[PDB]
């Protein structure tokens, strides 16, 4: 049986790490829910 | 059980030790995750039980104790943060500007960042404080990065 355990707070963080891309990527999306690329 | 407002970690004692398997939203009496994490089984907070109210394994989403309270949308052109609560580690903010995922229904945001997958249902929020989405249902593109969708009910 699956139990949850809180952590933390929803809250924006001023002054956090800022990370990470952008990119424009064409996708599908299948019946099971399963992101792919289009190509 | 627990129903304070608040990110959680869905964890799990099947197999070896305490395994963290996803993260969720308690938001307005409703828990928030995405399918993937739970497959819709029932939850224990404490001595309380959760049950699933809905659920959609296109979506990638499940709600427990009532229907999807989570309406807000990233504006597609703001910065926005996700609130990772990788396995075993602190809850940590990482501030990033989405990328965009086009599918032939339309467009999604899509955030560029590698956690484990047991980090999945980190909520991903707007500059005032509101969860536009839930991440980890993403692919994984040529050079084996990580994307996630900004998957939203
Ligand atoms: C959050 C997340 C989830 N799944 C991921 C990643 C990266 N690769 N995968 C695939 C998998 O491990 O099944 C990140």
């Amino acid at each position: 049986d699956m139990y949850i355990e809180r952590a933390g707070d929803i809250t924006w963080e001023k002054d956090a790490e800022v990370t990470g891309n952008s990119p424009r990527l064409d996708v599908a999306l299948d019946e099971s829910g399963d992101f792919s690329l289009v190509e | 059980g627990e129903t304070t407002d608040g990110v959680y970690r869905v964890m799990t004692r099947r197999l070896l030790g305490s395994t963290q398997v996803g993260v969720g939203v308690m938001q307005e009496g409703v828990f928030h995750t995405m399918w993937h994490v739970t497959k819709g089984a029932a939850l224990r907070s404490g001595e309380g039980r959760l049950d699933p109210y809905w659920g959609d394994v296109k979506q990638d989403l499940v709600s427990y104790c009532g229907p999807w309270k989570l309406d807000a949308a990233w504006d597609g052109l703001s910065e926005v943060q996700l609130l990772a609560v990788p396995p075993g580690e602190r809850a940590k903010n990482i501030q990033t500007l989405p990328g965009i995922f086009k599918t032939k229904d339309g467009d999604i945001g899509a955030v560029a960042l590698d956690y484990p997958a047991g980090t999945s249902g980190s909520p991903i929020l707007d500059k005032c404080g509101r969860v536009i989405g839930l991440y980890g249902n993403g692919v994984v593109i040529k050079n084996g990065s990580y994307v996630s969708a900004i998957t939203q009910g």
